[PDB]
C-alpha cells in the first residue's frame, strides 16, 4: 500500500518552471545572457533538472553531403556519354552521335505521326503527330527483344552550345510542368520553346540510288541547363573546353561523403576552465560569485569519463543528441580471409541463343 | 625465406602509474601519500620520456591524479557560501 | 565466460558457425534482371547522312535535298532497344556459397576420381583431400527448399574441424601468415 | 502500431473539473502529445511531442525525471517498454512557395536512369541517356531553398496514465484511490 | 570494400595532382582532398594476405575521422539531409561542483555565454576550415526552464530547517581530479626530459599521460583562436587517442638523486621498459613487444589482479574505457632481404 | 532489395490492374495480391 | 505441470510458398524461351 | 527474457528487422567499376 498522506500539496503550484533572459548581448564570437531565478517560499528544487533551451537556424555550408555513391543516372557505364553533336572543319561541318529509341508509324513533312484520332462522321481519324514539348520521351521503347526494326523512328540530342558532360551524374531541372527538359527563352515572354525537327536518311540512300532520298529518322535539337552537383570528372582527354570529336570519351567518379554535425554532447557549446568568460551564480542579495573555476580543471573530460561510468554508453539519447564516436574494427584492422572464388558466374544473351544460323 | 615483425595498438585508453608502494588500488587513498616521508617537506622531480619518432609536431599531455573538492553551505535565506580546494598546488589568496 | 578471447593463454574455444552446420535456404530477391553493358554503352550503329527537306510547294513532303551544307555523311546512329546483356546476381552467391561451404566436405565416399593427373594413393595425404572432384549437383541451390534442415550426409562428419572456425583461425593469424616462423609462448600448469 | 496517431485526450468527473486539478500542467484543460506549428516550443528530443507529457511517462514508467533525465537502467527496461520504441525522425524537402522554378511532376513523366531500366514494371530496358529530373538537389553549390518537418514513431507499447498525486509508482494501492474526500462518494465519468 | 574505405583515407604525402584537372593549392578545402588522387594497386587483395594485420602508414591516422561511424551518421542524419536547417535543441549543465548541488529558497542570479565559432560548435568526418566553406548559424532566443515536485509544505519547511544548519552542508568532487599540464614535441625529436622544482608532495596519488596532434588542440584561454584549422574530432574533449604505440621507455628520479621504484621490484630497476625492441632477453609476453613488467603494472592498477596470476577480468567492472577491452597484439610475416 | 522489401507491401489503392492477363474479382485473394503489379520507381535508390 | 496433448491432421492448402525466388532453373535469363517450334500461314 | 525461442509451447515472439521499419540511405562505394570479358579472353582477331 501506498504511504497515506503528507507527500503532496493541495494548494495550487506549478510543475514547470520558464523564464526569460533578462540580459543577452552579443560579440564576434560569443554570446553572453543572464537571468534571475527564484525558488519560491516553501518551495525546494534540485538543480539536475534545469537546462538550456536554444533555437536557431544554420547552414552546414555547400560541402555537406551525408551520401556516398551518386543519385544521378547511377546504372549507367562510366564511359558512354549522352546524344550529342559537334564542330569539326574537313570550312566547318557538324558530327553527330545519338541513339533513337522509339519506333513510330510513318513520317511527315513537319513531324513523326504517333497515332490516329477516333473516326467520327467527316472525321476520320486526324493524323496524330508528336509534340516538342516532350512527345518523344526518353524512355519509351519496344517491349520485347524481337523487336521489327521498323522503318520510322525517333529520339532527341541537343545543340553543340550544350557543353558535353558524361551521361553518369548528370542532372537538369525540368521547366515544363508535364515533365520536359528544355530552356525556355524568351520572346515577348517565355512563350518560345525553341526545339528544331531535323530529319535523317540512310547514308548510302542518301548519296545516289534509284530512288530520291528518303528520311526513317526523325530527331528533335533543344537545349537545357546541365549540372553534375555530385561528381567530377576522373580522366580529362584535353585541358580545354569546347567539347569536340575526342570529348565522348571523358568520364567522372562521385565525391567523397561529408558528415559535418554538433559534436557529442555539445561539447564547446558553453565556456568552461577559461578565465575570460567565466560564468556566474549567486544570491540576489549581492554581487558574490559562487562559482570559481581554474584553467586546468578539464570538466569536459572527466564529465565524459564519468557519464561512462554509471551505465552503459552504447544506447543512443536523443534528449541531448548522446551517441560515442564509432568505428568499425575491420577498417583498422583487416582479416583478409580472401574469397570463395568457386564455380564462376556468365552473363548471357537476353534471348538466350547467340546466333542460329538458317538451315 | 623472410624475417618476422610484431607489433600490436592499444588506443582508446591511457595508462596508469599509482603511487603506491605495491602499484595496487586498494583504496581511494594511497598509503604513501599518508606515510610522512612524503609529506613533511619538499623535494625535486625530475621525469625522462623516450618515444619513437614522428614527423609533425605533437604533444605530451600528463596528468596527476589528485584530491579535488568543495564543500557548500547555506547559512539563512538566499545566500550560498563555497569553499573549494585542489590537493598540491595554489588558489585564490592567503593574505 | 568463454566467449571473450584472450591472447596468452590461447583463450579461444573451436566454434563452428550455426547456419553453416544447419542451412535455412530461403532463395533470394530477384524481381529485377541486372543487365550489363557496352563500355560505349551503344553497341552497334549505322551510317548516316543529313537530309534538308524539299521546299515541297507540291507533293514532296519526304522529297528532299542533301543537307551536306553543314553535315558530314559519316554520322553514326543505333535504333532500338539498346543491346545489352543479362544476368542474375543473388541466386548465384547463394549458390557460391553453398556449393564451397557445404560441398566441399562431403564424405569421401561419394566423390569419384579426377583424370589425366596423379593423386596420391595414401589416402590421409593432402594432395589426396585437394585433388578429389566432387559434383556440385548433390547440395545444387533447390536443395529442400523451405526446410530447416542439416544434411544427414553431412552428420557424421565432424563439423568442428571445417574453415570457418574463428578460434582457429585466431590461433593461426597469431603466428601470421608464413612458413619458418619463430614463437615465445608461455604455457601454465594444469594440474588440480 | 498506431499508438503515434493519437493527438489529444481530455478528461472530467461530473462536468466539473478538469483531472489535473491544480495548475500541475501547461495545458490544464486538455492534455497535449503532438502539436502543429508551436509557437512556445515545448517539443523536445528534435520530435515534435510536447515535453510533459514525455516527463508523465518516463515517471510513470520508472520513476524518473524528477532530479533530470537519463538513460533507464537495463533490466527495469523489459521487452515491452516505453522507452526501447521511441524513434524521432525528421526531414526537409523542397518548398513550393518561396522557390520559382518549382513544377509539379507526375510519375508519368519521369526520368531517371532511362535506358537502363523498365518502364513502370520490371522488363527489359528501353530508352536513351539523359540527365534525370526527379531527384531535387539538396547539396552542394546550387541546392534549393526547403523546408523541414518532422515526426516521431511509436509502437509495439501503450500509453499509460495513473491515478497518483504526482505520478510516481509508491506502491501497489494508490493513494488518492483511498482519499475519502474521492474515495466515499460516487460521480460520474466524461472523456474526450 | 577494400580499395574505398582504406584507399580513400591516405597519408597526403602519397598523393599527386590529376591531370588536365584544376585544383586549389590549399592542403584544407574539401575540394582539395575530393581531387587528388591515389593508386588503387598500392592496396589490392595481394596484401598481407593471410593476416590480422593492420598497415603501417594507418597506425597514425585518426581514425575516428571517418565515414563508418555509426554515431556519427546518427547525430548528422538526426538533423536530416540538407543545406539548411533550423533547430530546437537542448543543453545540459556541465559544471560538477553546481551539477547536483541542492538549491534551497532565494531569488539567485545566474549567467553563462557560449561560442559562436563554427570550427568548435561543428565536427566533420572529413577535416576543413568550414570558415573558408562558409558554414553559417545563428541563434534565435533561448528560454530556461526547470522541474519541481509538488512535495508537502510541512515537510519542505521541515528539510529546509534542517538543511540550512552549518553542521549538514554539501560536499563535491570532480571525477577525475587531476592537473593536466602539456608539453611540446618538436619535429622527428625523440627525448623529453621534465622538471618539477622543489615542492611539497603531500596528497598525491599517481600519473597518467598519453600524445596528441599539435595541429588538433585548440588553445586555451582565448575566446577564440583566429589562427585554428581543424574540424574532426577532439581528443583533448572527446577521449580517442591513438599515439599509445609510440611510447618506449619512462625515468623518474627524485632530487636528482633516487629512482622511484627504489629498490629491486622490476626487471630493470631504472625505468619502466614498456616495450622492447627486437633483444634476446625474453623479456616479453603475450606474443606481443610489451615487457612482462608494465603489462603486470597496468593489470594491477586497473584490477588489483596479477599475484594470483592471470584470467579475464568481469565485464561488469570492466567498461568500454579500459585498458583490456581496447588491447589488440598482432604478427606478420615479411620479404627477407 | 529495396524493391523487394518495401515496394511488395504498399497499400492496394496506389497499385493498378495488370493488362491482358486473368484477374479474381475478391480484393483480398492470394492472387489478387500476387498478380497485382506496382511502379518500381516509387521507393527507387534515388529517393529520401 | 499440467498441460493438454493435440494430434491430428492439417492441410495448409494450394496458396503456400515458403520461399522467396523460384526452385526451377534459377539461373535462366528471365526471358529466354526453350527449344520449341510452332505454326504459321503461309 | 523472450527474445530466445523454445519448442515446447511454440514460443517465439514475432519481430521485424530494424532497417525496414525507417530505411537508410548512404549509396554505397562503387567508385572501382567492375567488367565481363569472353571466356577466351581476346574474343575479336584479325588473320595474318
Ligand atoms: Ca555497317
Amino acid at each position: 500500500v501506498a504511504p497515506t498522506h503528507d507527500v503532496t500539496t493541495d494548494r495550487s503550484q506549478r510543475l514547470t518552471l520558464r523564464f526569460i533572459p533578462v540580459d543577452r548581448e552579443d560579440t564576434a564570437y560569443s554570446y553572453k545572457a543572464r537571468f534571475t531565478l527564484a525558488v519560491g517560499d516553501n518551495r525546494v528544487l534540485d538543480m539536475a533538472s534545469t537546462y538550456f533551451d536554444i533555437r536557431g537556424v544554420l547552414d552546414r555550408g555547400p560541402t555537406f553531403k551525408p551520401y556516398s555513391g551518386t543519385a544521378y543516372n547511377a546504372l549507367a557505364p562510366k564511359g558512354a556519354p549522352n546524344s550529342c553533336e559537334w564542330e569539326q572543319n574537313e570550312a566547318k561541318k557538324t558530327h553527330v552521335y545519338a541513339q533513337a529509341p522509339l519506333s513510330g508509324i510513318k513520317i511527315t513533312k513537319e513531324g513523326l505521326q504517333i497515332g490516329t484520332a477516333d473516326a467520327t462522321v467527316a472525321g476520320a481519324g486526324k493524323e496524330i503527330f508528336a509534340d516538342k514539348t516532350f512527345q518523344p520521351e526518353p524512355q519509351v521503347g519496344e517491349s520485347q527483344w524481337n523487336e521489327a526494326d521498323a522503318t520510322a523512328a525517333g529520339g532527341r540530342v541537343l545543340k553543340k552550345t550544350t557543353p558535353m558532360k558524361p551521361c553518369y551524374g548528370s542532372y537538369a531541372r525540368p521547366t515544363n510542368s508535364n515533365g520536359g527538359q528544355g530552356v525556355m527563352v524568351e520572346q515577348n515572354g517565355k512563350l518560345e520553346s525553341q526545339v528544331e525537327m531535323q530529319f535523317f536518311s540512310t547514308s548510302t540512300n542518301a548519296t545516289n540510288e534509284v530512288n530520291n532520298i528518303q528520311p526513317t529518322v526523325v530527331l528533335y535539337s533543344e537545349d537545357v541547363n546541365m549540372e553534375t552537383p555530385d561528381t567530377h570528372l576522373s580522366y580529362k582527354p584535353k585541358m580545354g573546353d569546347k567539347n569536340a570529336k575526342v570529348m565522348l570519351g571523358q568520364q567522372a567518379m562521385p565525391n567523397r561523403p561529408n558528415y559535418i554535425a554538433f559534436r557529442d554532447n555539445f561539447i564547446g557549446l558553453m565556456y568552461y576552465n577559461s578565465t575570460g568568460n567565466m560564468g556566474v551564480l549567486a544570491g540576489q542579495a549581492s554581487q558574490l560569485n559562487a562559482v570559481v573555476d581554474l584553467q586546468d580543471r578539464n570538466t569536459e573530460l572527466s564529465y565524459q569519463l564519468l557519464l561512462d561510468s554509471i551505465g552503459d554508453r552504447t544506447r543512443y539519447f536523443s534528449m541531448w543528441n548522446q551517441a560515442v564516436d564509432s568505428y568499425d574494427p575491420d577498417v583498422r584492422i583487416i582479416e583478409n580471409h580472401g574469397t570463395e572464388d568457386e564455380l564462376p558466374n556468365y552473363c548471357f544473351p537476353l534471348g538466350g541463343i547467340g546466333i542460329t544460323d538458317t538451315f | 625465406d623472410s624475417i618476422t615483425q610484431k607489433k600490436f595498438l592499444c588506443d582508446r585508453t591511457l595508462w596508469r602509474i599509482p603511487f603506491s608502494s605495491n602499484f595496487m588500488s586498494m583504496g581511494a587513498l594511497t598509503d604513501l601519500g599518508q606515510n610522512l616521508l612524503y609529506a613533511n617537506s619538499a623535494h625535486a622531480l625530475d621525469m625522462t620520456f623516450e618515444v619513437d619518432p614522428m614527423d609533425e609536431p605533437t604533444l605530451l599531455y600528463v596528468l596527476f591524479e589528485v584530491f579535488d573538492v568543495v564543500r557548500v553551505h547555506q547559512p539563512h535565506r538566499g545566500v550560498i557560501e563555497t569553499v573549494y580546494l585542489r590537493t598540491p598546488f595554489s588558489a585564490g589568496n592567503a593574505t | 565466460d568463454r566467449t571473450r578471447y584472450f591472447s596468452m593463454w590461447n583463450q579461444a574455444v573451436d566454434s563452428y558457425d550455426p547456419d553453416v552446420r544447419i542451412i535455412e535456404n530461403h532463395g533470394t530477391e530477384d524481381e529485377l534482371p541486372n543487365y550489363c553493358f557496352p563500355l560505349g554503352g551503344i553497341g552497334i550503329t549505322d551510317t548516316f547522312q543529313a537530309v534538308k527537306t524539299t521546299a515541297a510547294n507540291g507533293d514532296q513532303g519526304n522529297t528532299t535535298w542533301q543537307k551536306d551544307s553543314t553535315f558530314a555523311e559519316r554520322n553514326e546512329i543505333g535504333v532500338g532497344n539498346n543491346f545489352a546483356m543479362e544476368i542474375n546476381l543473388n541466386a548465384n552467391l547463394w549458390r557460391n556459397f553453398l556449393y564451397s561451404n557445404i560441398a566441399l566436405y562431403l564424405p569421401d565416399k561419394l566423390k569419384y576420381n579426377p583424370t589425366n593427373v596423379e593423386i596420391s594413393d595414401n589416402p590421409n595425404t593432402y594432395d589426396y583431400m585437394n585433388k578429389r572432384v566432387v559434383a556440385p549437383g548433390l547440395v545444387d541451390c533447390y536443395i529442400n527448399l523451405g526446410a530447416r534442415w542439416s544434411l544427414e550426409y553431412m552428420d557424421n562428419v565432424n563439423p568442428f574441424n571445417h574453415h570457418r572456425n574463428a578460434g582457429l583461425r585466431y590461433r593461426s593469424m597469431l603466428l601470421g601468415n608464413g612458413r619458418y616462423v619463430p614463437f615465445h609462448i608461455q604455457v601454465p600448469q594444469k594440474f588440480f | 502500431y498506431l499508438n503515434h496517431t493519437f493527438k489529444k485526450v481530455a478528461i472530467t468527473f461530473d462536468s466539473s473539473v478538469s483531472w489535473p486539478g491544480n495548475d500541475r500542467l501547461l495545458t490544464p484543460n486538455e492534455f497535449e502529445i503532438k502539436r502543429s506549428v508551436d509557437g512556445e516550443g515545448y517539443n523536445v528530443a528534435q520530435c515534435n511531442m510536447t515535453k510533459d507529457w514525455f516527463l508523465v511517462q518516463m515517471l510513470a514508467n520508472y520513476n524518473i525525471g524528477y532530479q533530470g533525465f537519463y538513460i533507464p537502467e537495463s533490466y527495469k527496461d523489459r521487452m515491452y517498454s516505453f522507452f526501447r520504441n521511441f524513434q524521432p525522425m525528421s526531414r526537409q524537402v523542397v518548398d513550393d512557395t518561396k522557390y520559382k522554378d518549382y513544377q509539379q511532376v507526375g510519375i508519368i513523366h519521369q526520368h531517371n536512369n532511362s535506358g537502363f531500366v523498365g518502364y513502370l514494371a520490371p522488363t527489359m530496358r528501353e530508352g536513351q541517356a539523359y540527365p534525370a529530373n526527379v531527384p531535387y538537389p539538396l547539396i552542394g553549390k546550387t541546392a534549393v531553398d526547403s523546408i523541414t518537418q518532422k515526426k516521431f514513431l511509436c509502437d509495439r507499447t501503450l500509453w499509460r496514465i495513473p491515478f497518483s498525486s504526482n505520478f510516481m509508482s509508491m506502491g501497489a494501492l494508490t493513494d488518492l484511490g483511498q482519499n475519502l474526500l474521492y474515495a466515499n462518494s460516487a460521480h460520474a465519468l466524461d472523456m474526450t | 570494400f577494400l580499395y574505398s574505405n582504406i584507399a580513400l583515407y591516405l597519408p597526403d604525402k602519397l598523393k599527386y595532382n590529376p591531370t588536365n584537372v584544376e585544383i586549389s593549392d590549399n592542403p584544407n578545402t574539401y575540394d582539395y582532398m575530393n581531387k587528388r588522387v591515389v593508386a588503387p594497386g598500392l592496396v589490392d587483395c595481394y596484401i598481407n594476405l593471410g593476416a590480422r594485420w593492420s598497415l603501417e602508414y594507418m597506425d597514425n591516422v585518426n581514425p575516428f575521422n571517418h565515414h563508418r561511424n555509426a554515431g556519427l551518421r546518427y547525430r548528422s542524419m538526426l538533423l536530416g539531409n540538407g543545406r539548411y536547417v533550423p533547430f530546437h535543441i537542448q543543453v545540459p549543465q556541465k559544471f560538477f561542483a553546481i551539477k547536483n548541488l541542492l538549491l534551497l529558497p532565494g531569488s539567485y542570479t545566474y549567467e553563462w555565454n557560449f561560442r559562436k565559432d563554427v570550427n568548435m560548435v561543428l565536427q566533420s568526418s572529413l577535416g576543413n576550415d568550414l570558415r573558408v566553406d562558409g558554414a553559417s548559424i545563428k541563434f534565435d532566443s533561448i528560454c530556461l526552464y526547470a522541474t519541481f515536485f509538488p512535495m508537502a509544505h510541512n515537510t519542505a519547511s521541515t528539510l529546509e530547517a534542517m538543511l540550512r544548519n552549518d553542521t549538514n552542508d554539501q560536499s563535491f568532487n570532480d571525477y577525475l581530479s587531476a592537473a593536466n599540464m602539456l608539453y611540446p614535441i618538436p619535429a622527428n625529436a625523440t627525448n623529453v626530459p621534465i622538471s618539477i622544482p622543489s615542492r611539497n608532495w603531500a596528497a598525491f596519488r599517481g600519473w597518467a599521460f598519453t600524445r596528441l596532434k599539435t595541429k588538433e588542440t585548440p588553445s586555451l584561454g582565448s575566446g577564440y583562436d583566429p589562427y585554428y584549422t581543424y574540424s574532426g574530432s577532439i581528443p583533448y574533449l572527446d577521449g580517442t587517442f591513438y599515439l599509445n604505440h609510440t611510447f618506449k621507455k619512462v625515468a623518474i628520479t627524485f632530487d636528482s638523486s633516487v629512482s622511484w621504484p627504489g629498490n629491486d621490484r622490476l626487471l630493470t630497476p631504472n625505468e619502466f621498459e614498456i616495450k622492447r625492441s627486437v633483444d634476446g632477453e625474453g623479456y616479453n609476453v603475450a606474443q606481443c613487444n610489451m615487457t612482462k613488467d608494465w603489462f603486470l603494472v597496468q593489470m594491477l592498477a586497473n584490477y588489483n589482479i596479477g599475484y594470483q596470476g592471470f584470467y579475464i577480468p568481469e565485464s561488469y567492472k570492466d567498461r568500454m574505457y579500459s585498458f583490456f577491452r581496447n588491447f589488440q597484439p598482432m604478427s606478420r610475416q615479411v620479404v627477407d632481404d
